[PDB]
RNA sequence: AGUAAACUGAGAGUAGAGUGCUUAGUUGAACAGGGCCCUGAAGCGCGUACA
């Protein structure tokens, strides 16, 4: 537990200490991502409390010393199966929406690329596809975590979305959103509308950007989607996942591409694959490259015991044992300091 | 002097189809192909049918060579399976013990 | 007591249920009745009586203590080399044990020798496996691995493992299907 | 059994190896003198010596599976734990300072009192003199009994797509208010037995 | 094509290409106008890269081929 | 009791042909305590009766 709730100075020193997310930022800046299980435990206990770590310390240096005028870098969280890569960068997430920056966040590439029933044809592209249900949900998310800069952000263009509907040059970025909220058809153009006006405005340097993309393996691999001939489909036939490719590259300044790989959900990957090459691919690995990888591992025994004082103190480990250090040491070999396996096992202790 | 009239019908058979064998082989072989004109495979197809019926393999049977038995032959030892319990029984076949395990 | 077919062959002698009766009371009066050393050096010729090996500690090249061993169950065999001393890293065909078994019950039955003895953390260990499903790869480890764990774990240790059922080989293996009746033990059902 | 009859099951207990010699009668002595020469079977893969082992809840667990999924069983299982112990800890926000006294917060302590609520003191079986007659239950039957009516009562299609956690954690709290059809059932019992009290003579 | 060797090789590789793009980018931004090809790819920076990455494409990849490749990273982008 | 149950392979035979048969393996439990009207097996025996 840390005093410091202002995400900006807290560092090394507050390192294996929980740090609290308030009930207001965390609906604002974080409507969706955050892992099912620690939405949960946040449901059970009223605290969003995520123990600062070397990894989101990092980050969030690299942040600090980032310098827009340089082409957008990108960081690349990677590691094994629930070591709070997602955590992290919900983490840097708030720590950049405290810094007023504009969050493109990404909650996870697995879900855009798999059983997706509303599968139309892109009117912009006839020969890519859309994910109107997806695109709805993201742009909501967006617009919930930043609409404070929705309307001080315009467009830069005239969008036709039917014969005679249009939103014109000069117009607030809120106009593109609700279009493609309201009209869910439009809701994959919209997303791709606001993609390329927010790269275009971090270049010209309107306000800086993060780009923070959970699986981001997902977008260089393989698709389950069949086409109506039952034909599978590759990821850049889906306008949002071409136009993230598009966002993942770094041509344009004025934020910095933050990505954090993900096997959860993975498609036609091996349970174990968690580097950064076996996820991402070739195609993936020649995308981002160039890129700064940040690895994500198990609990040092350290946050082993702040996770694990944690839950005591939140009562959460009812049974009688937990407490007892032969109960943390049970705990300790069972979940090899990994936060999801603890987490799992003391869901039911 | 086989065993029965059927066990020489199928000694018969198997001649014919021996010598036979050749002609079948690639008149089939015409036949089943997807190069040549229709017609080509239609006159092959009559020749085919032309050949005599006995010549055919399908209408060979695995009798037993002892009994002529038509079903239950061992094709290890083209024998029925009731002459193949007798030797097994009477130790007359190398290697084979009862069963137990 | 030796057995009536025992003392049969003793006497070559065909005798009876009732003869081999009398014969044992009448003995057992003789104990009854202080029989001295040479009484009882007589009737030991009629009594019959009725531990885990320790492996030795090697020594790697580093000089460092560890004991080698092995055990198999179903189909399965795994052989275990446990350290003298570990932090209770337990690698399985060079995998860490959380890894390759996905599942919490082959992970109980990993830690069951070594909780059993107190020893978990103690002692590192590698353990090589083959064959088998799933669950008899995890007793032939837990197996190989108690064994192992012996040559470390003191005498009264071992003692309480092998009554527990640690150091046990275990018997029960499958049974094989019968002709005529669809498993083991399962009869066709029964026509009529 | 490929075990001999001269196999012995074994005994898991901790505490009945670390009792001291000295308390220790010399019926026991000698038991414990004897076990070192039986011999012990390999031990169940079910049971250990976990302080967290619960055999009540394990044999629920099986009674609740299906053809050999004792992962599923187990997940179910836990799953109806975590939720009892959600819903009494919103109960215990809920409540003011004088009910949060009353208000028990343990799944394994609601668990046992639900069960023991249910289990039946008599029960009817056909006594032949067929007649149905009121006979009093063994301890083992009356579980037994109340662990399958649990199941059954939960596995009723009555529930339309409720998942098998929530229903059996309903169901376990209203039992363990004395509430619910499974305790309806164990009445229903009880008054077959009083009206059927007439021909307990048989 | 590049799909038709069991041995990858930096040179006229993604990897090359990219690292190279990374360095003339940040030379850019420092505005020095001293940097080419052949100058960036002659320090010993770049050649430890490229070993890293050639490692990590053929040989097996471990942690230990990871942590260099990260240190060779960290050293060409002047992050520590 | 590695039994039931479930699942997956392989073999016999034919040119081909089974949801049939044979066989290998995997996961893998619950009851085991009451009684004899019903079936059958006995002893205690009873009473029928013809060869
Ligand atoms: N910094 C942290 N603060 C609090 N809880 C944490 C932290 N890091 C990890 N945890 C716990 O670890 C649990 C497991 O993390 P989770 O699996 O969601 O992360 P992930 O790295 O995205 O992994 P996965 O591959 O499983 O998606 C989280 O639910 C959370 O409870
Ligand atoms: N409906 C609509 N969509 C647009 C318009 N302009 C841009 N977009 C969307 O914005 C995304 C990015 O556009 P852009 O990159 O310039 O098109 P591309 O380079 O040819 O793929 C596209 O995928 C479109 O879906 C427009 O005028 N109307
Ligand atoms: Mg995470």
């Amino acid at each position: 537990r840390t005093n410091e709730n202002d995400p900006a100075k807290h560092g090394d020193q507050h390192e294996g200490q929980h740090y609290n997310i308030s009930p207001q930022d965390l609906e604002t800046v974080f409507p969706h991502g955050l892992p099912p299980r620690f939405v949960m435990q946040v449901k059970t206990f009223s605290e969003a409390c995520l123990m600062v770590r070397k990894p989101a310390l990092e980050l969030l240096h690299y942040l600090k010393n980032t310098s827009f005028a340089y082409p957008a870098i990108r960081y690349l969280l990677y590691g094994e199966k629930g070591t709070g890569k997602t955590l992290s960068l919900c983490h840097v997430i708030h720590f950049c929406a405290k810094q007023d920056w504009l969050i493109l966040h990404i909650p996870d590439a697995h879900l855009w690329v798999k059983n997706c029933r509303d599968l139309l044809q892109s009117s912009y592209n006839k020969q890519r596809f859309d994910q109107p249900l997806e695109a709805s949900t993201w742009l909501k998310n967006f617009k919930t975590t930043n609409e404070r800069f929705l309307n001080q952000i315009k467009v830069q263009e005239k969008y036709v979305w039917n014969k005679r509907e249009s939103t014109e040059k000069g117009s607030p970025l809120g106009e593109v959103v609700e279009q493609g909220i309201t009209r869910v058809r439009n809701a994959t153009d919209a997303v791709g509308i606001v993609l390329k006006e927010l790269k275009r405005q971090s270049s010209l340097g309107m306000f800086h950007l993060l780009v923070a993309v959970d699986g981001i393996n997902a977008l260089w691999g393989r698709t389950t989607l069949k086409r109506e001939d039952k034909s599978p489909i590759a990821p850049e036939e889906l306008a949002l996942v071409h136009n993230l490719r598009k966002m993942m590259k770094n041509d344009w300044h004025g934020g910095a591409i933050v990505s954090a790989l993900s096997q959860t959900g993975s498609l036609f990957k091996p349970r174990k694959a968690y580097l950064p090459q076996e996820l991402l691919g070739k195609e993936g690995f020649d995308a981002l490259d160039p890129f700064i990888p940040i690895l994500v591992s198990n609990y040092n025994p350290k946050e082993f015991e702040s996770c694990i004082q944690y839950y005591l103190e939140n009562n959460w480990l009812q049974h009688e044992k937990a407490p007892t250090e032969e109960g943390k040491k049970e705990l300790l070999f069972l979940s090899n300091a990994n936060p999801s396996l603890l987490e799992r096992h003391c869901a039911y202790l | 002097h086989y065993v029965d009239w059927r066990m020489w019908r199928d000694v018969k058979r198997r001649k014919m189809a021996y010598e036979y064998a050749d002609e079948r082989l690639r008149i089939n072989s015409l036949r089943k192909n997807t190069i040549l004109p229709k017609i080509l495979q239609d006159v092959a197809d009559e020749e085919i049918a032309a050949l005599p019926r006995d010549s055919c393999p399908v209408r060979i049977r695995n009798r037993c060579v002892m009994t002529s038995r038509p079903r239950g032959v061992k094709r290890r030892w083209r024998l029925s399976r009731i002459v193949f319990r007798h030797l097994a029984d009477h130790g007359q076949l190398s290697g084979i013990q009862r069963a137990t395990w | 007591w030796l057995i009536k077919e025992e003392l049969e062959e003793m006497l070559v002698e065909k005798l009876s249920d009732l003869d081999y009766m009398q014969f044992i009371r009448l003995l057992e009066k003789l104990l009854t009745s202080q029989c001295g050393a040479a009484e009882e050096e007589f009737v030991q010729r009629f009594r019959r009586s009725v531990k885990q090996l320790i492996e030795p500690v090697q020594y790697d090249e580093q000089g460092m203590a560890f004991s080698k061993s092995e055990g198999k169950r179903k189909t399965a065999k795994a052989e275990a080399i446990v350290y003298k001393h570990g932090s209770g890293r337990i690698k399985v065909n060079g995998i860490d044990y959380q890894l390759y078994f996905p599942i919490t019950q082959d992970r109980e039955q990993l830690m069951f020798p070594f909780h059993f003895v107190d020893r978990l953390g103690k002692h590192d260990v590698t353990c090589t496996v083959s064959g088998g499903g799933r669950s008899a790869q995890a007793g032939a480890i837990r197996l190989a691995m108690a064994k192992a764990l012996c040559s470390f774990v003191t005498e009264d240790e071992v003692e309480w493992m092998r009554q527990a059922g640690l150091l046990t080989t275990d018997p029960r293996v499958r049974e094989r299907k019968k002709p005529g009746q669809e498993g083991a033990r399962r009869k066709f059902t029964w026509k009529k | 059994s490929r075990y001999s009859p001269e196999f012995k099951d074994p005994l898991i207990d901790k505490e009945y190896y670390r009792k001291p010699v000295e308390e220790l009668t010399e019926e026991e002595k000698y038991v414990r003198e004897l076990k070192k020469t039986q011999l012990i079977k390999a031990a169940p893969a079910g049971k250990t010596s976990s302080v967290f082992e619960d055999p009540v809840i394990s044999k629920f667990t099986n009674m609740m599976m299906i053809g050999g999924n004792k992962v599923l069983a187990r997940s179910l299982m836990i799953q109806t734990l975590e939720a009892v112990k959600r819903k009494q800890f919103e109960k215990y926000h809920a409540a003011s300072a004088e009910e949060q006294a009353t208000i028990e917060r343990n799944p394994y302590t609601i668990f046992h009192q639900a069960l023991k609520n249910c289990e039946p003191m008599i029960g009817l079986v056909p006594i032949l003199k067929f007649y149905q007659v009121p006979v009093p239950l063994p301890d083992r039957r009356r579980r037994f009994l109340a662990m399958k009516w649990m199941i059954t009562e939960c596995r009723d299609k009555k529930h339309q797509r409720t998942l098998m956690p929530e229903k059996l954690s309903h169901k376990l709290l209203e039992a363990f208010h004395n509430q619910g059809p499974v305790i309806k059932r164990k009445h229903d019992l009880h008054k077959m037995a009083e009206a059927n009290r007439a021909l307990a003579h048989y | 094509t590049e799909a038709d060797m069991e041995e990858y090789i930096w040179e006229n590789s993604s990897s090359e290409r990219n690292i190279l793009e990374t360095l003339l980018q940040m030379k850019a931004a420092e505005k020095n106008m001293e940097i080419n090809k052949e100058e960036l790819l002659g320090t010993k920076e770049i050649e430890e890269y490229k070993k890293s990455v050639v490692s990590l494409k053929n040989e097996e990849e471990n942690e230990n081929s990871i942590s260099q490749y990260k240190e060779s990273v960290k050293r060409l982008l002047n992050v520590t």
